[PDB]
């Protein structure tokens, strides 16, 4: 990425590949969050899905999606409608230094963000890894009924 | 760019997947001749040819 | 007199590599033959994909490897070799990562309906075969003359 | 009463080397088509289907 | 070596006929 190239390699938050992608639109933000980084769904009040950014015991549900109209800020500000991959293959946030195996299987901490590989259920490691301001940027394969909350 | 600073010719159909470009050579030779000669020299033509894809 | 005759005979049903239904299927192209040929009816394996460009290197199936996905048959990409239709080297391969396709099979008996696929060291289907998959089984069993054919659901990896 | 179907796909490299080689895909596959509907209807008349009785 | 050392190709002496067979299916 950077010099030598004409066009950045890609941005977070926006899909990577046109394959069989779902986009929910019916959802609403608790709190500030921002373009990539796993988001949980804390209840479901008439219809729509009340997301959160991701805490510490709960099972991840999707990544926010950028959209140019909805959002003026560079981030998904509090009480407003969001977008959120449920099933596709986005560009996500990370906090590694060197791309995990193929085809492994992701682990989410944090504010959703990526800190290792070697999991045992979950979203997988597609091929990309990119350099993005002072960090970088993976490639998640989302699949749909991937994560199961546990019983109580 | 390289579409700047290396010609671009048009000659391909868009429903080509190869393509292929000859080059010919010359062989042969003369000499000096007095008159009710029949030894005379000959010549040739030959050529090789690539492809691309 | 005379007493008039009528004939009739029937087409085949599948053909190598040949996708089976229209059902939701997932055709990945920007895939690379590294080494060697791929036939129309074998599965993959993924030697290497590209961080930054996002090509993925495709070869044949090897002893200990993981299978990726079926190759596709195409009129135009594919190559015509040994009075059959293959992938030659340093071209790009129409890999099939989910859907229902018409394998290469080694096999002698019908297949139950919803179980595990096995394949063998060359990529094609056999029944004890060592290498193992997450595809299962779709119903379909058929030949073509002296080919043998099945039909397996493929999910993404 | 019963009803039937099928169905072909077709790509545009496809379609633009049959129209510039005269020998269409598209009608080959069409044909293939309604010939398999009609032995069907065939195998109906003279073998029947347990299953739908 | 060097094949060729020639001028025209095999392709260039060549002729596909306008008639083309095609196998029967009968219907019934």
């Amino acid at each position: 990425a950077y010099e030598n190239l004409m066009l950045r390699p890609a941005c977070p938050g926006n899909l990577s590949d046109t394959s069989t992608y779902n986009i929910d639109g019916a959802c609403v933000a608790q709190g500030d969050i921002e373009f990539g980084s796993a988001v949980q769904v804390v209840g479901i009040v008439d219809g729509v899905k009340v997301v959160t950014a991701l805490s510490d015991g709960g099972t991840p549900y999707g990544i926010a999606f950028r959209s140019q109209y909805e959002h003026l800020s560079g981030k998904i500000l509090d009480g407003e409608v969001c977008n959120v991959v449920s099933h596709g293959r986005v560009w996500a946030l990370t906090s590694l230094d060197e791309a995990p195996s193929l085809f492994s299987k992701l682990q989410f901490g944090s504010g959703g963000v990526v800190t290792g590989g070697s999991g045992y259920a979950g979203w997988t490691f597609a091929g990309g890894f990119v350099k993005h301001e002072d960090g970088y940027i993976i490639e998640v394969r989302v699949k749909q009924n991937a994560f199961i909350v546990p019983p109580p | 760019s390289a579409l700047r600073v290396f010609p671009v010719t048009t000659e391909l159909s868009p429903t080509d997947k190869t393509f292929e470009y000859m080059t010919f050579d010359k062989v042969g030779t003369a000499q000096i001749i007095a008159d009710y000669t029949d030894d005379l020299p000959l010549v040739d033509a030959l050529g090789t040819s690539e492809f691309g894809k | 007199a005379q007493i008039n005759a009528s004939y009739q005979r029937d087409m085949a049903i599948a053909l190598p590599g040949m996708v089976a239904d229209t059902s939701k299927y997932n055709i990945d192209g920007a895939c690379v033959v590294n080494e060697g040929d791929v036939l129309v009816g074998a599965a993959v394996q993924v030697v290497q994909a590209q961080a930054v460009d996002g090509h993925k290197l495709v070869k044949a199936l090897t002893t200990g490897t993981t299978p990726y996905g079926v190759a596709i048959r195409s009129h135009w990409q594919t190559v015509n070799a040994q009075n059959q239709m293959i992938y030659e080297d340093g071209g790009a391969i129409n890999v099939m990562t989910s859907g229902r396709v018409w394998m290469l099979s080694k096999s002698t008996e019908a297949p139950t309906f919803g179980s595990a696929v096995k394949l063998d060291v060359d990529g094609q289907e056999k029944s004890d075969g060592t290498i193992e998959t997450t595809w299962t089984y779709a119903g379909g069993w058929t030949k073509y003359k002296d080919i043998q054919l099945v039909e397996v659901q493929l999910h993404q990896l | 009463v019963f009803r039937l179907g099928n169905a072909y796909l077709i790509s545009i490299d496809e379609i633009k080397a049959g129209q510039a080689t005269g020998r269409p895909l598209s009608t080959r596959k069409a044909s293939a088509c309604q010939l398999a509907h009609d032995q069907l209807v065939n195998r109906l008349v003279f073998k029947g289907s347990a299953p739908h009785k | 070596a060097a094949a060729t050392m020639g001028i025209w190709t095999a392709q260039e002496l060549h002729r596909i006929k306008s008639q083309s067979y095609e196998e029967d299916y009968p219907v019934g």
